[PDB]
């Protein structure tokens, strides 16, 4: 079921999907004009 | 001499003079000793 | 040939079996 | 079937309501194991035990496939198989962004990368491996069995797992594990080797077409190949019907040491130990008594074995092998650490693989890897054996028998140790500063070397002697020494040097004495915690108490650190410093003086020039002559393709600064701060809810030490990988 | 030749009494002319070793003939 | 040995009274609260410093305390030598 | 062997006056295992070490495990 981010939902395995997020985030930025300065 | 060291030169006088001579020292206290205990 | 040390040897090999061995065979029978 | 995980705190009662405080969340990853602390029942440990076995073996097929396949799509070795001297083995190509693009670590044939040392290749080197393909299936069949075998735990664990009388037949254990498993797969691998690696072997000497050469299919059922060496391997003459073994003299044979046309040693002899160990402890694991009503009644042995200073001999022992279970733990520890040490100072003197003394990279790498780890858990190992005192014990099945008539006189055993430690101590270290001192104050006769005031380690020099000489005698089936270290000829090939005998001077005798100094020291500190370890002469409650708790008050004047762990502290930094200085002497002489180049006279030109004789007494020189060569490269060992690797030895420091920091101090300090700062954030209305606490002080301590371990190891292996990468 | 083999093996089981742990002669019985059995295979096999042995000690010359 | 200081706040669970293994320790009569018995030191001289007491004190800041001297000797001391 | 004499010394190693008085047994194991038995080794020795070393061949305690008395031998 949808039940599982009930039990997905922890914070810990949260924080590192944000900051993965974020990660990436900054990364495509510095990969597709990392020549702005 | 030969292929070993000098003992052969002094090991004779120990064993001829100095242990006959603590041998019969103590030989002679035991043959006083008190009573009852000896060594 | 002849020998070395390894008389040396010979001598240590005494002096604890032998020697003391005798020794306890000796003051077993009480002085 | 997942309404279960978000669940935490399933396993304890306490920590299962709520977190309160920051505290919640550091128990959550202390408590997650040790279910000995959960219930009594024990047929449930055992199915956790059996569980957690699988899964580890499970990630242990998962990493090995895994490297497998990097060896096969992102490595050099099908280039790297024909010429295995003038190309350096790789893998893990860098990724072209910004950051990592001049890292490519070219091996020549153009392949970069990163230029690894494990030596998987000589493996490689002796496996046979043409394609990368049957590669790739090996990884898949890896990988598989890995599923395979959760799945296994998984069952037995969640439909049909195992009952209790199914622990404790060590008898039947010992035959099965000891017979079947190593036999049987032993003798497996010498069936593969005789049929595949030494005729590929053959075929590796002199450019005999890798991948023409054919497949092991083509040698199944085909025996005329096989017929074409070996005429008594036409089948085999199958003479073993007929009891005779003389015509097998050609593949099973007995030389014993280097073959210079393979850079290890020759494989056949490897061939017939390994047959010879196979029927040999299968014939010994043949021994226990089991269902047949034959054999040792094991529980008697241990009864027989008493006398007069004996006491009552080994009576009463196996309900401490079976019914507890950290002390099998720590026994197994202590012997696979010492046996692993012992595997690391063993394989620089036989090379059993291909390419392995000409290959000066992955040598010390193994080496030094293997001999961290021994040590590193033979400390465990003794921890769980302190662990075992404070958890299981008797006063009752425990009667004047050899384990208790130690715990009576222990202050006689501990007195003559630290007698003994302070002796070796002072003896050592004094007396080598009092040459630095004369060597300082131009009263140079008053050294200690050849050249000056005189002792010479005899005993070993007339050990190695005596097996100088041995074959003939003592082996007349034999052909060559065991090794080249204590006598032959120095076997070699190329320019580069595989093994010259070794020299013992003078410098081995303080290096050798501090080397049994510190180990005594470490097994003094041990063994005191575990003699001292239920009472001592002031504390008579430790067991009554715990054996991990921080202190006893103020009482007595102090009592902080009187636990036993804190004994493996100073212990675990005492093997540190051990295996430091071990691993200086190895890399030192085997750079120093048996390792180098050669000239066509055999002339070996080692890399330093033989330093010991000449420095390796003082210690102002022992600074110098070694970490000016061990670093005065790292400083500018960056800033081009091949070098970027700005290493972080530089980076290691800091963390280990930042390690004694949490060392020196207390904590209230740190939590009169913290409430500072709560008053602040409470101030502008964002209290954090959960409460913080500062850390307790054995948590403290314990990263502390971890990270004081965790610089110096990594500044230590950053100093020699870059210095083996200097010259291999 | 396996004479000596089974040779020693009676030796060592019927026509003496062995103390061999719990002495147990019948695990489970077979006949030749008048065994106790169920142990008799691993003496019999010890004994194939202990001629082996003998055989290879013999190596040099003896009888083959 | 050191010094011992009593309070008002002791409800009278007695939980120091058992820890203290040093017999330092008696509930002597009292009449304020339910206690009826409040805990006093009548035998300091067998103070150890140990201080497991007042951790069994459950009392908001904890009614007994240990005033940890400095005319120590052999008892205050502990020593079996 | 003054080792050996000392153990008998022990109390639970105290022979018996009948284990002394008891003759037929010291009879036959004297006069058939002390030398019968110890004139066979001899023997052997002869036959091994002796005879060989009197015709010049060179029989020490590694090579006469795999050398014969004799070329008819057995
Ligand atoms: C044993 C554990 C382990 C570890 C630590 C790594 C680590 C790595 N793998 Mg990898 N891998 C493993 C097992 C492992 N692998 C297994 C079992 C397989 C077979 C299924 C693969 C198949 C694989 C491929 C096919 C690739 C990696 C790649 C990589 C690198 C980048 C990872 C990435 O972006 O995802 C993988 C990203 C893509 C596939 C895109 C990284 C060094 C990538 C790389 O840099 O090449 C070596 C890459 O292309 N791996
Ligand atoms: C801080 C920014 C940054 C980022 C985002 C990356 C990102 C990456 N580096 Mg990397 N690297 C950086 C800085 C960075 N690097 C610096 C400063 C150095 C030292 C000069 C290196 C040295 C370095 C090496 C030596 C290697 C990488 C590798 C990698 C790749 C896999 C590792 C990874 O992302 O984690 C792990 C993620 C997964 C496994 C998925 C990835 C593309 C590896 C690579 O290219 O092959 C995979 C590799 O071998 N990096
Ligand atoms: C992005 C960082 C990164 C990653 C993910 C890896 C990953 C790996 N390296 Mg590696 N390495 C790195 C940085 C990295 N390295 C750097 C900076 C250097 C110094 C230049 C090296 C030098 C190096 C050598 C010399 C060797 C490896 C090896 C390995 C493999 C062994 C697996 C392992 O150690 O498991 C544990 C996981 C970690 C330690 C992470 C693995 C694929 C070995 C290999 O390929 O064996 C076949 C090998 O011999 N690496
Ligand atoms: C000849 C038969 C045989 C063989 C080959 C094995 C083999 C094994 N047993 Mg085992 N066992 C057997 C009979 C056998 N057992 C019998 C008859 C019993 C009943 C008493 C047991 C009871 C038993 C227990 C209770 C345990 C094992 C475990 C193990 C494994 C130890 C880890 C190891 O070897 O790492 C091999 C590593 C690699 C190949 C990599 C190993 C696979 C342990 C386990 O769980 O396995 C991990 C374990 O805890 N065995
Ligand atoms: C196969 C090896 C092995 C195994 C199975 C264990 C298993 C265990 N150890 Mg252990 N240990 C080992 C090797 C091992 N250790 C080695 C090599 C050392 C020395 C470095 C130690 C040092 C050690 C200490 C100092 C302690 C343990 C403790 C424990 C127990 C709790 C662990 C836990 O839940 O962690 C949870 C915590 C983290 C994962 C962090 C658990 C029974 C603890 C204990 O006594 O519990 C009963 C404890 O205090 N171990
Ligand atoms: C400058 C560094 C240094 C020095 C010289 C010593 C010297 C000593 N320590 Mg030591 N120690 C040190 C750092 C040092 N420690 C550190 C940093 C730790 C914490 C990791 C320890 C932890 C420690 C323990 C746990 C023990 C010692 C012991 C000893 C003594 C061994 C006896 C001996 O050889 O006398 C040296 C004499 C001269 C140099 C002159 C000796 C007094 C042991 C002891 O008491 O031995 C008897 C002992 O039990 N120390
Ligand atoms: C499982 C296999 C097996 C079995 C059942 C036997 C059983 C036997 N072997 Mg035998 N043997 C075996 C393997 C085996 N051996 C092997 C592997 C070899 C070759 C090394 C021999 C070589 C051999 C010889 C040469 C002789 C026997 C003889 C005998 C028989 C002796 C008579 C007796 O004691 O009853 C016995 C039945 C008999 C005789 O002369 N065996
Ligand atoms: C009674 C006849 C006899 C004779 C003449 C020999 C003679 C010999 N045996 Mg032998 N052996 C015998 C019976 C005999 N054995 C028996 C009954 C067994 C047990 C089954 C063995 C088990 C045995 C082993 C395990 C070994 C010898 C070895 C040797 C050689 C001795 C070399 C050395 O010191 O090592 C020598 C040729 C050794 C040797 O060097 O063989 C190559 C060796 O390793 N034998
Ligand atoms: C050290 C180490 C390692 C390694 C390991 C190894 C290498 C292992 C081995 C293992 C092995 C090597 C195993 C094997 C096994 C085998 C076996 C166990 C076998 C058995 C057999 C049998 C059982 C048989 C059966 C049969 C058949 C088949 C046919 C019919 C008949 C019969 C039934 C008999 C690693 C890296 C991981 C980690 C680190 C350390
Ligand atoms: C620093 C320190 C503290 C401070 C106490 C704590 C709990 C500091 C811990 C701060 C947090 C928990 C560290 C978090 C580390 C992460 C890298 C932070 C990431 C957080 C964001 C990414 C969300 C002590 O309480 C202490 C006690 C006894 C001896 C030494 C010391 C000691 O050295
Ligand atoms: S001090 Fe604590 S234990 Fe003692 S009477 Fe008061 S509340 Fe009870
Ligand atoms: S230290 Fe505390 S418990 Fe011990 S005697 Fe003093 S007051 Fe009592």
């Amino acid at each position: 079921q949808n039940y599982l981010l009930r039990y997905l939902s922890l914070g810990p395995v949260l924080l590192f999907a944000w900051l993965s997020f974020t990660a990436v985030l900054l990364i495509v930025f510095n990969y597709l004009y990392p020549d702005l300065l | 001499m030969f292929s070993a060291s000098f003992l052969p030169s002094i090991l004779v006088p120990l064993t001829g003079l100095v242990f006959p001579a603590i041998a019969m020292a103590l030989l002679l206290i035991y043959v006083e000793r008190e009573d009852p205990s000896g060594i | 040939m002849s020998i070395s040390d390894t008389q040396v040897f010979v001598a240590l090999v005494i002096a604890l079996i032998p020697g003391v061995l005798a020794f306890r065979l000796a003051t077993e029978l009480y002085k | 079937s997942f309404e279960k995980w978000g669940q935490p705190g399933h396993f304890d009662r306490t920590l299962a309501k709520g977190p309160k405080t920051t505290t919640w969340i550091w128990n959550l990853h202390a408590l997650a194991h040790d279910f000995d602390t959960h219930t009594s029942d024990l047929e449930d440990i055992s199915r956790k035990i059996f569980a957690a076995h699988f899964g580890q073996l499970a990630v242990i097929f998962l990493w090995l496939s895994g490297m497998e396949f990097h060896g096969a799509r992102f490595s050099n070795y099908e280039a790297w198989l024909s010429d295995p001297i003038g190309i350096k083995p790789s893998a893990q190509v860098v990724w072209p962004i910004v950051g990592q693009d001049i890292l490519n670590a070219d091996v020549g044939g153009g392949f970069h990368g990163i230029q690894i040392t494990s030596g998987l290749f000589q493996v490689w080197r002796a496996a046979g491996f043409t394609n990368s393909f049957q590669l790739y299936v090996t990884a898949i069949g890896g990988l598989v069995a890995a599923a395979l075998m959760l799945f296994a735990g998984w069952f037995h664990y969640h439909k049909r797992a195992p009952k209790l009388e199914w622990f404790q037949n060590a008898e039947s254990m010992l035959n099965h594990h000891l017979a079947g498993l190593l036999g049987l797969g032993c003798l497996s691998w010498a069936g593969h080797q005789i049929h595949v690696a030494l005729p590929v072997n053959k075929l590796l000497d002199a450019g005999v077409a890798p991948k023409d050469i054919p497949l092991p299919h083509e040698f199944i059922l085909n025996n005329s190949l096989m017929a074409e060496l070996y005429p008594s391997f036409a089948k085999g003459l199958t003479p073993f019907w007929t009891l005779n073994w003389g015509q097998y003299a050609d593949f099973l044979t007995f030389k014993g040491g280097l073959n210079p046309v393979t850079g290890g040693l020759w494989l056949t002899d490897t061939a017939h130990h390994h047959l010879a160990l196979a029927v040999l402890f299968i014939v010994a694991g043949h021994m226990y008594r089991t269902n047949w009503g034959i054999g040792h009644s094991i529980k008697e042995i241990l009864e027989n074995h008493k006398g007069p200073f004996t006491g009552d001999g080994h009576k009463g022992l196996y309900e401490n092998m079976t019914t507890s279970w950290h002390a099998q733990l720590g026994t197994n520890l202590a012997m696979l650490g010492s046996l692993t040490i012992i595997v690391a100072h063993h394989m620089y003197a036989m090379p059993p693989y291909p390419y392995l003394a000409t290959d000066y990279a992955t040598a010390l790498s193994i080496f030094t890897h293997h001999m961290w780890i021994g040590g590193f858990l033979i400390v465990g190992g003794a921890a769980h054996a302190t662990i075992f005192m404070v958890r299981d014990y008797d006063p009752a099945v425990n009667q004047n028998n050899v384990l208790d008539r130690v715990i009576r006189h222990r202050d006689a055993i501990i007195s003559h140790l630290n007698w003994v430690c302070m002796f070796l101590g002072f003896h050592s270290f004094g007396l080598y500063i009092h040459n630095d001192t004369m060597q300082a104050l131009g009263r140079p006769q008053d050294m200690f070397s050849d050249t000056a005031i005189q002792l010479q380690p005899v005993f070993a020099q007339f050990v190695q002697n005596i097996h100088t000489l041995a074959p003939g005698s003592t082996a007349p089936n034999a052909l060559e020494p065991v090794s080249y270290a204590f006598g032959g000829g120095v076997v070699a090939v190329g320019g580069k040097i595989a093994m010259m005998p070794i020299a013992l001077g003078t410098a081995d005798f303080m290096i050798h004495h501090i080397h049994a100094f510190q180990i005594h020291v470490t097994v003094l500190i041990l063994l005191k915690g575990f003699l001292f370890a239920r009472n001592s002469r002031l504390i008579p409650d430790k067991a009554n108490l715990g054996f991990r708790f921080p202190c006893d008050g103020p009482g007595r004047g102090g009592t902080c650190q009187v636990s036993g762990w804190d004994h493996v502290f100073l212990g675990l930094f005492w093997m540190f410093n051990t295996i430091a200085i071990a691993v200086y002497h190895f890399s030192w002489k085997m750079q120093s003086d048996v390792w180098g180049t050669i000239d066509p006279d055999g002339t070996i030109a080692h890399i330093t020039g033989g330093n010991f004789a000449m420095s390796a007494n003082t210690i102002n020189g022992w600074l110098r002559d070694y970490q000016w060569a061990q670093a005065a490269q790292v400083i500018q060992s960056y800033g081009s393709a091949l070098s970027a690797y700005g290493l972080l030895f530089l980076g290691a420091h800091f963390v280990w600064a930042f390690s004694l920091m949490f060392l020196f101090s207390g904590r209230g300090y740190w939590q009169e701060l913290i409430e500072s700062i709560v008053w602040a954030h409470n101030k502008l209305k964002v209290a954090p809810t959960i409460q913080p606490r500062a850390l307790s002080i054995i948590q403290g301590r314990a990263v502390g030490v971890a990270h004081y371990l965790l610089g110096a190891i990594v500044t230590i292996w950053a100093f020699f990988e870059a210095r083996i990468i200097s010259v291999g | 030749i396996g004479a000596s083999l089974v040779i020693l093996f009676i030796a060592s089981r019927t026509i003496r009494f062995p103390q061999v742990g719990p002495k147990m002669p019948l695990p489970f019985p077979a006949l030749f002319n008048n065994p106790s059995v169920g142990t008799v295979l691993g003496s019999v096999s010890l004994g194939h070793i202990v001629g082996i042995g003998i055989i290879l000690g013999l190596n040099n010359l003896g009888i083959l003939k | 040995s050191h010094s011992v200081k009593i309070y008002d706040t002791c409800i009278g669970c007695t939980q120091c009274v058992r820890a203290c293994p040093t017999d330092v320790l008696e509930m002597v009569p009292w009449d304020g609260c339910k206690a009826g018995q409040i805990a006093a030191s009548p035998r300091t001289e067998d103070c150890v410093g140990c201080k497991r007491c007042e951790t069994a004190c459950p009392t908001d800041f904890l009614s007994i305390r240990v005033y940890l001297s400095n005319a120590e000797t052999t008892r205050s001391m502990g020593l079996a030598y | 062997f003054l080792f050996a004499g000392w153990l008998h010394l022990q109390p639970k190693f105290r022979p018996s006056l009948s284990w002394f008085k008891s003759a037929e047994p010291r009879l036959n194991h004297h006069l058939a295992g002390l030398f019968g038995v110890s004139s066979l080794a001899w023997t052997g020795h002869l036959v091994h070490v002796a005879i060989p070393e009197s015709r010049g061949q060179h029989v020490g305690w590694d090579n006469f495990l795999t050398t014969l008395p004799h070329p008819e031998g057995l």
